[PDB]
């Protein structure tokens, strides 16, 4: 079989930036190196082929080079809807096999999030569970702290978070955060209460909501 | 080990399936312009153990798209790839003077492109080599193209585990097999003419290429 | 229009066998060749196999001969049968056509093994200057599920998030989406809910 090495695994530049993704070949391959690029949800697209030849419709920002063991892809001004795994592949000899991929990603100014929370449904209590539902909306960067606190009793354990991949347009990232009590715990207690640490929030910004009423 | 080099040609190039081994000889002969004893003698021999395209003589490949010609005269090729034996503005320009051929007999025209939307595309390969029809190493067959037709139909494929030249020396013509082969992207079948071009064995020649047998081929299709 | 379609069964069970389609229209099966490429979940892009125009085959050899690859050209479908399936291969199944790269592709199927039988959402709405709403989907296996607004028609703003996977052994994510606070009683909100593996659609509208 022969090897596909892609470096690096991952990168994060900023738009204008000219980025640089390369993948070395373990023997030579000669020049049947296919660049595909991969968005969340959805299938690859090939983006270069023959090492050095751009697909119909590919941006002239998009470039590919090299031979026999090592070629390069370049994005020569990276733009916010570029984000995705890139993922080169050799058609030399079967396997035909895959690189690691790269994910790419964006750098940008900082945007604070925008916090909501949820009470649960009626529909939903009336079953026995409870889920609480913390919404950060579209902030950069992605690191960002949400904790649960009841009845100003900081909660573990029974929460779990999701985040999405970031957006192609404003290149932000959003994040689920969900609380999930029983009927019988949930009842116990008044003040649900989230709250959320980010970079561009100059102090915690805490969203609650009192049981028996919301 | 003769009857199974016998067994193997009739088979790859379509004798077998279509025919005791004498009639299958017996097509053989005939499709190929030998005496038609039905013996595996030695002149059958010679004929197995020559050069030639890798096209089959009777049937195809496979079954193809299409009425097998090309429906427009703006073609277009790519040449993908190149052998390290020759330097590629030779190599460019054996293709060149391969098409020009024939252009020169027929309404068509040859355009280089650089881009897989090519009709006909070039490529340089060795065993199995990205379609479902691997070369066979050193000698043997040299070479080997489709009939028009969209993706890889009109494409043109050589061996390069053979020496690659041009006129005497060493090694295959690569301006005549090419010239052969642009024939088979055409939409022309392989002549029983041992003097013509779409003859499937390997002949040197110099002089004209073409044969009367190959005009006339290629103008009941333009 | 070039176009190719994945389908067949999500759930299979542990040393079972799977089959998948691949239908195929806009190109001929006897001019281009079709290779099969799977993905696990976050994880990166596998080969399988190839099915070329003459109709031989190449099989990674990873998966232990399990794995065989046939066409109808006639019928313009592309066949992947693989047995003895194992946990490693869930993942999201590809065919895609071959010339000089693999250009267009199926948009994917996901195939889970697993011996738990399928269960189907639960859908609550998540409901409360710029206002935001929901539904959340719950309790469902196995994946995917696809969450639209407004039957299509709501794009923008609509964030639905990855699944996550509870003690239960069942998962559960969330739609939602930014409106002006404004268009509140002025227009309807609706999320469409839609878990094939246990053929179950459901449209919930969410208000105070
Ligand atoms: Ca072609
Ligand atoms: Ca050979
Ligand atoms: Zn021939």
């Amino acid at each position: 079989d022969i090897q596909m090495t892609q470096s690096p695994s991952s990168l994060s530049a900023s738009v204008g930036d000219r980025v640089t993704i390369t993948c070395k070949a373990s023997q030579d391959v000669r020049n049947t190196v296919a660049w595909y690029q991969q968005k969340p949800g959805k299938a690859p697209k090939l983006l270069i082929y023959s090492s050095s030849y751009r697909n119909t419709g590919v941006p002239d920002r998009f470039s590919g080079s090299g031979s026999g063991t090592d070629f390069t892809l370049t994005i020569s001004s990276l733009q916010a809807e570029d984000v995705a795994v890139y993922y080169c592949q050799q058609h030399y000899i079967t396997p035909y096999t895959f690189g690691g991929g790269t994910k790419v990603e964006i750098k940008r100014t900082v945007a604070a999030p925008s916090v909501f929370i949820f009470p649960p449904s009626d529909e939903q209590l009336k079953s026995g569970t409870a889920s609480v539902v913390c919404l950060l909306n579209n902030f950069y960067p992605r690191e960002a702290k949400v904790q649960w606190k009841v009845d100003n009793a900081l909660q573990s354990g029974n929460s779990q978070e999701s985040v999405t991949e970031q957006d192609s347009k404003d290149s932000t990232y959003s994040l689920s955060s969900t609380l999930t009590l029983s009927k019988a715990d949930y009842e116990k207690h008044k003040v649900y209460a989230c709250e959320v640490t980010h970079q561009g929030l100059s102090s915690p910004v805490t969203k609650s909501f009192n049981r028996g009423e919301c | 080990t003769d009857r199974q080099l016998a067994e193997e040609y009739l088979y790859r190039y379509g004798y077998t399936r279509v025919a005791s081994l004498g009639p299958a000889l017996l097509l053989l002969q005939k499709q190929l312009s030998l005496p038609e004893t039905g013996e595996l003698d030695s002149a059958t021999l010679k004929a197995m153990r020559t050069p030639r395209c890798g096209v089959p003589d009777l049937g195809r490949f496979q079954t193809f798209e299409g009425d097998l010609k090309w429906h427009h005269h703006n073609i277009t090729y790519w040449i993908q790839n190149y052998s390290e034996d020759l330097p590629r503005a030779v190599i460019d320009d054996a293709f060149a003077r391969a098409f020009a051929l024939w252009s020169a007999v027929t309404p068509l025209t040859f355009t280089r492109v650089y881009s897989r939307d090519a009709d006909i595309v070039i490529q340089f390969g060795v065993a199995e080599h990205g379609d479902g029809y691997p070369f066979d190493g050193k000698d043997g067959l040299l070479a080997h193209a489709f009939p028009p037709g969209p993706g890889i139909q009109g494409d043109a494929h050589f061996d390069d585990d053979e020496l690659w030249s041009l006129g005497k020396g060493q090694g295959y013509s690569l301006f005549l097999v090419a010239a052969h082969e642009f024939g088979h992207a055409l939409g022309l079948d392989h002549s029983s003419v041992p003097e013509a071009l779409m003859y499937p064995m390997y002949r040197f020649t110099e002089g004209p290429p073409l044969h009367k047998d190959d005009v006339n081929g290629i103008r009941h299709l333009y | 229009q070039v176009q190719l379609q994945e389908s067949g069964p999500g759930l299979v069970k542990p040393s079972e066998t799977l089959s998948l389609t691949c239908t195929v229209s806009g190109f001929s099966l006897l001019s281009y060749g079709v290779h099969w490429v799977r993905q696990p979940p976050g994880k990166g892009l596998e080969w399988l196999g190839v099915i070329w125009t003459g109709g031989t085959t190449n099989y990674n050899s990873a998966l232990m001969s399990r794995f065989t690859i046939s066409k109808d050209d006639s019928k313009n479908t592309v066949y992947l049968k693989m047995n003895s399936l194992k946990t490693e291969d869930t993942a999201i199944y590809y065919c895609a056509r071959y010339y000089y790269g693999m250009d267009y592709w199926g948009q994917g199927t996901l195939v889970t093994v697993s011996s738990a039988s399928t269960k189907g959402p639960s859908v609550f709405p998540l409901a409360p200057s710029t206002a935001a709403l929901g539904c959340l989907v719950k309790d469902y296996f196995p994946e995917p599920v696809t969450v639209s607004w407004n039957s299509g028609a709501l794009t923008s703003g609509v964030h639905t998030f990855p699944a996550v996977l509870q003690s239960s052994g069942l998962y559960s994510l969330s739609s939602v989406v930014t409106v002006p606070s404004s268009s509140l009683g002025t227009k309807t909100y609706t999320c469409n809910v839609d878990h094939k593996p246990s053929n179950t659609k459901v449209d919930k509208r969410v208000e105070s």
